[PDB]
């Protein structure tokens, strides 16, 4: 299934935000 | 769970 492999773009957006800057 | 595993952002900002 193609939607089988859809839940990292899901997933990953969390870590992305975490620390840039302090 | 695609929707309501977002709102962890919202309970970041305010503590």
């Amino acid at each position: 299934q193609k939607i089988g492999g859809i839940f990292i773009v899901l997933a990953a957006g969390l870590v992305l935000s975490v620390l840039v800057a302090v | 769970l695609a929707y309501l595993g977002v709102s962890v952002v919202l309970f970041v900002i305010a503590r």
